[PDB]
């Protein structure tokens, strides 16, 4: 039943409020830096802040509505925030408020492209792994070439996610076979990011 | 405001004896019932309620029918060892689907020393 | 300190049963309520069930009402959750949480599938260096480096799901290119779904 804002954007040092309604019960706010990683409770039972959590985080219930207040938002508060509410007998969560901090400059991507390893070939498999790091903001495009012929077969690309340095990184994979591996001039990874392109290469040559 | 103070963080009571959980309302407004629970969160069990049922093992400390009553202290009788737990005195307010949680006292940890 | 450790995670076959555990320390388990919440990968938190101090009251979400049993054992500070007639819907990371959702387990990924548990191959990425950790089922794996002794400049990527219904992932470190021959690099792959650990050493080529 809980509605909460799908996303809110804020500049560093500023006081953001996210709010949540849909319940007559008590509200918690749960942080989630990335998909997969565990939630961390920033506020529970309306306005209780765990000892751990820093003081810029404050909670309130008024009417049948909850409000999470970050006073002096920071680069590390950039996350997904789910309100949840419980009554005796039931609980529920909202769909999550992804928060992003405005600012943070437009670094371009850093591309390393690994060939297959002796071990991989020696076990008759071959995968190129294109690794893209340290780029902002987190929007990219990856294609592959063998010789200079585009390849759409056997490629898989992770979604951009945030390194420890507040910047984005993605990976992309070409599965193919030794036969295809030994046989071609030179495979490539073309990554685009705000028009501006980077383009690495390998060859079956050590 | 109306404040719900449970002044005892603990009470240490003998098994088979009666246990008083103190709770007092500083004011009468907003209008709405008092409710005793064991635990917080969804699996809190309802231990007493003004407006609902009879509760066989709970007398109330004061007469609730009297008018300017602000004492909501409960006496659980025949305290068994597995009556240990944290109890929370909670004010609810008037609603429409009705009676929403207004304010909780900060809690009273019960503990049963098996003792003669 | 409070510590919550789920387990039971892995693949189960559709329409069959499975039980999650959660061990609890650092607080007074008996005098404390418990919940389970789950999260379909890259979707939202969904309440699943709650349980009282005692264990006598159980509450459940429409998600699973009927076909789940929540249970506790206070004598060994452990919380459970049997789940019946498992569906593709139910594939999730499952977290136990205290009381008022004030502390959280790291979570245990449950994958409903009639695909057999495959442990991963592991290959090195010599130069920025990584290890490719390839052809494993189901998720997740957790790659550390030199054990927990190397952590700065370390990014473990998500998994991609290949045409062969098998997952591969990678972890990587940016490194000083003047440090090779001295500092050795070992990536330590954990994959509890196969009960398999794999430490592979990563040389320059």
């Amino acid at each position: 039943a809980l509605t909460q804002p799908a996303s809110v954007s804020a500049n560093p040092g500023e006081t953001v409020k996210i709010t949540c309604f849909g319940s007559s019960g008590n509200y918690g706010w749960f942080q989630q830096k990335s998909p997969g990683s565990a939630p961390v409770t920033v506020i529970h039972y309306n306005n209780k802040r765990p000892s751990d959590i820093p003081s810029r985080f404050s909670g309130s219930k008024s009417g049948s509505t909850g409000t999470l207040t970050i006073t002096g938002v920071r680069a590390e508060d950039e996350a997904v925030y789910f309100c949840g509410a419980w009554e005796t007998g039931s609980a529920t969560f909202g769909a999550g408020t992804t928060l992003t901090v405005l600012g943070q400059p437009k670094a371009a991507p850093s591309v390393t492209l690994f060939p297959p390893s002796s071990e991989e070939l020696q076990a008759n498999k071959a995968t190129l792994v294109c690794l893209i790091s340290d780029f902002y903001p987190g929007a990219v495009t990856v294609a592959w070439k063998a010789d200079s012929s585009p390849v759409k077969a056997g490629v898989e690309t992770t979604t951009p996610s945030k390194q420890s340095n507040n910047k984005y990184a993605a990976s992309s994979y070409l599965s193919l076979t030794p036969e295809q591996w030994k046989s071609h001039r030179s495979y490539s990874c073309q990554v685009t990011h705000e028009g501006s392109t980077v383009e690495k290469t390998v060859a079956p040559t050590e | 405001e109306l404040q719900v103070i449970q002044p005892d963080k603990s009470v240490l009571v003998a098994a088979g004896e009666t246990a008083t959980l103190r709770c007092t309302a500083t004011s009468l407004i907003p209008v709405g019932p008092i409710q005793w629970f064991r635990g917080a969160g969804p699996g809190r069990e309802l231990i007493y309620n003004q407006k609902e049922g009879h509760f066989p093992r709970v007398t109330t400390v004061s007469d609730l029918t009297k008018r300017n009553n602000m004492d909501f202290s409960i006496r659980i009788g025949a305290i068994t060892p597995a009556d240990a737990g944290t109890y929370y005195c909670v004010k609810f307010r008037k609603g429409s689907p009705d009676d929403v949680e207004f304010k909780s006292g900060a809690g009273t940890e019960l503990s049963v020393r098996a003792k003669p | 300190d409070v510590q919550l450790v789920e387990s039971g995670g892995g693949v189960v076959r559709p329409g069959e049963s499975l039980t999650l555990s959660c061990t609890a320390s650092g607080f007074t388990f008996t005098s404390s309520t418990m919940n389970w919440v789950r999260q379909a990968p890259g979707e939202g938190l969904d309440w699943v069930s709650s349980i009282s101090t005692s264990g006598v009251i159980t509450y459940y979400a429409d998600s699973v009402k009927g076909r789940a049993t929540i249970s506790r054992d206070n004598s060994k500070n452990t919380l459970y959750l049997r789940l019946f007639s498992l569906r593709a819907d139910d594939t999730a990371i499952y977290y136990c949480a205290t009381d008022t959702f004030d502390h959280w387990g790291p979570g245990t990924l449950v994958t409903v599938s009639s695909a057999s548990t495959k442990g991963p191959s592991v290959f090195p990425l010599a130069p920025a260096l990584g290890c490719l950790v390839k052809d494993y089922f189901p998720e997740p794996v957790t790659v550390s480096w030199n054990s927990g002794a190397l952590t700065s400049g370390v990014h473990t990527f998500p998994a991609v799901l290949q045409s062969s219904g098998l997952y591969s992932l990678s972890s990587v470190v940016t490194v000083p290119s003047s440090s090779l021959g001295t500092q050795t690099y070992i990536c330590n792959v954990n994959h509890k779904p196969s009960n398999t650990k794999v430490d592979k050493k990563v040389e320059p080529k």
